[PDB]
């Protein structure tokens, strides 16, 4: 597990090679989600991103598929695209086909581990969230049971 | 996804103009959000935007007279003149930090002065 | 910022329509130009974005093209439902005027 | 250093003993602040909390001093009082004087480690916050120097 | 610490009323924040509050046609009758999830109908 | 929800004033009653809170007396700066009607 990281296309920041298939596995600790944001996108554009693409894949699901050349028009933020998953595992797959004649320079993305708010998103009386988990608390009369979930009088 | 606006009516000149818009099926914090207006018989005129991160930008003719807020998506226009009567639209951009197009529009509230 | 030509155009059903837009600056990402179609009493409908990409559900007669400053919308075959007003919309990089600007419009009549 | 914890009055939830001086030291890891919130407060009231009190002190500076009987009128939140410090160390001192005749039941408080947003509160071009720290990034063709703070052209 | 209100004036009956208040010295998210009003010659009348965590609570007479929002601290009153002519005050409670008293008041905007 | 008596009171300078407030329900924390003094054209000024605690800067002639539902404000010696209108304010626990309520008021004149 890891709290943060970076994913760059092959040969970044220069042009990526052709006929290339690369994969990255993102893992953060339990109790954490993943926020993955792209700060650079320069990829050959095609319909449905069927030639060159970046696939963001969750468990047996496709979170996203990116191609083309985009950048932020916000002066206060360099983020082009972003994904926020409530899981501790993610996959990034970069695919490049036969020809890169136009010399596209690929992508640059970063991910960080976010905290799951288990109380907003589990306790009989009071849920207190903390970074990486939660605990349950009770009014001054009740006591916590052995399951650490339910409270009752003595 | 859907956008619905409200607040359209008759307003005396010099008074205040406030319009509101509610989304349906998406959150306002993930897309760049725009106010546009169209005078009767005239063309479309971009008023302003707020990006998903939360930064508000305005047109040159409205940088001193307009405040755009997110909560909801509200537009506030002061010193309302007989030139401010128009159908006001709310629109959504393609991404968070750029527009590139408006694919999801509202319905448009007519405001008379 | 945006100059759309012509202001109006009259053509019969089945002819080709050309509408030009000039930005006088470089668009954001060099290609952030959208084309919309509006009918009376209705909001505008996005036809084209990124200066060439047709939106889902748009007939194939509509076409887009253009370089950094000059852009063109083409209707290869007019239809009874193609008579409306058309707008170009440009996104511009921060620090060069307004972020977004619409063209004057072009009303098409039989 | 912990990510969360609880501080209870002596003999809680019953009446606290008299002539009592107790201390607690809260430590969280570096890169974190402290959010300490009281969910129960029932202490003998006095002017300036001169007889029975709870003192919250960070670095010999008194962040707070509480006494009296209070509870929240918010149905959702049980928090009576709260403190949010940007340091990773805190101290809580409970003082009880000669006679607790009215049988006050003391206090119950909880603390969690919060994340410091080093970018909002350090980089030439881009600051990326993560839980427990931050890193610096820069646009393409800008490489980070050895100080991990400044980027330049190769 | 200080509170200043704005939005007072003359409003035609039936039309909505919007009032705003700005603080200087503290954040609105740490204290319970209150709207109160006083008709000319009459006593103080509590309108509503939002707690520090953020939770709008209203008086019985104002549950349906009042919305109090935080950002600033604004109060929005629906269809306005001649009984809504009053000096409107903003006030701050002692803590986050209770009031127990109002020590910091605003200055009061007179609203006529 | 809470009634304040009397509606008005006339006394000379140097006498004792008693103003009573009766709440129908038990207050939040049993003592969340505040006393305010207001002058024409001015916002109210907090004199007393928690039914007995003087706020900083308030002269010592003002005093508060508390019970479960019956509370008293006492001025032990009237002064030229003590002629104003006085308000009790109660905070009530959730589910007991309104959260906050003000008394009718009591104007004091020479
Ligand atoms: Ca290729
Ligand atoms: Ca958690
Ligand atoms: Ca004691
Ligand atoms: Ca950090």
């Amino acid at each position: 597990p890891t709290m943060y990281g970076e994913i760059l296309s092959p040969n970044y920041p220069q042009a990526y090679p052709s006929e290339v298939e690369k994969s990255w596995d993102i893992e953060v600790p339990e109790g954490y989600g993943i926020h993955l944001y792209f700060t650079h996108l320069d990829i050959e554009l095609s319909e449905n991103c069927a030639y060159d693409s970046v696939q963001i894949i969750s468990g047996d699901t496709e979170e996203g598929r990116l191609c083309g050349q985009r950048s932020s028009n916000n002066p206060h933020s360099p983020i082009v695209e972003e994904f926020q998953v409530p899981y501790n595992k993610l996959q990034v797959i970069f695919k490049s086909d036969f020809s890169n004649e136009e010399r596209f320079t690929g992508f640059a993305a970063y991910y960080v581990a976010t905290d799951i708010n288990e109380c907003t998103d589990p306790c009989s009386h009071f849920c207190n969230n903390f970074i990486g988990g939660y605990f349950c608390s009770c009014p001054p009369e009740y006591f916590l049971h052995d399951d650490m979930k339910n409270c009752g009088v003595n | 996804v859907q956008l619905v606006e409200s607040g359209g009516g008759v307003v005396q000149p010099g008074r205040s103009l406030r319009l509101s818009c509610a989304a349906s099926g998406f959150t306002f914090s993930a897309y760049a959000m725009n106010w546009i207006r169209q005078p009767p018989g005239k063309g479309l005129e971009w008023i302003g935007l707020i990006y998903g991160s939360g930064h508000e930008f305005y047109a040159s003719w409205a940088e001193e007279r307009v405040t755009i807020s997110v909560d909801q998506f509200s537009l506030k226009l002061s010193s309302v003149t007989a030139a401010d009567t128009a159908v006001y639209y709310c629109a959504r951009g393609r991404s968070k930090n750029y527009n590139s197009d408006f694919h999801l529009w509202g319905q448009g509230t007519l405001v008379t002065v | 910022q945006m100059t759309q030509s012509p202001s109006s155009l009259s053509a019969s059903v089945g002819d080709r329509v050309t509408i030009t837009c000039q930005a006088h600056e470089i668009l954001h990402d060099k290609k952030n130009l959208a084309w919309y179609q509006q009918k009376p009493g209705q909001p505008p409908k996005l036809l084209i974005y990124s200066a060439s990409i047709l939106e889902s559900g748009v007939p194939s007669r509509f076409s887009g093209s253009g370089s950094g400053t000059d852009f063109t919308l083409t209707i290869s075959s007019l239809q009874p439902e193609d008579f409306a007003t058309y707008y170009c919309h440009g996104e511009f990089s921060h620090g060069s005027g307004d972020l977004n600007h619409f063209g004057q419009g072009t009303k098409v009549e039989i």
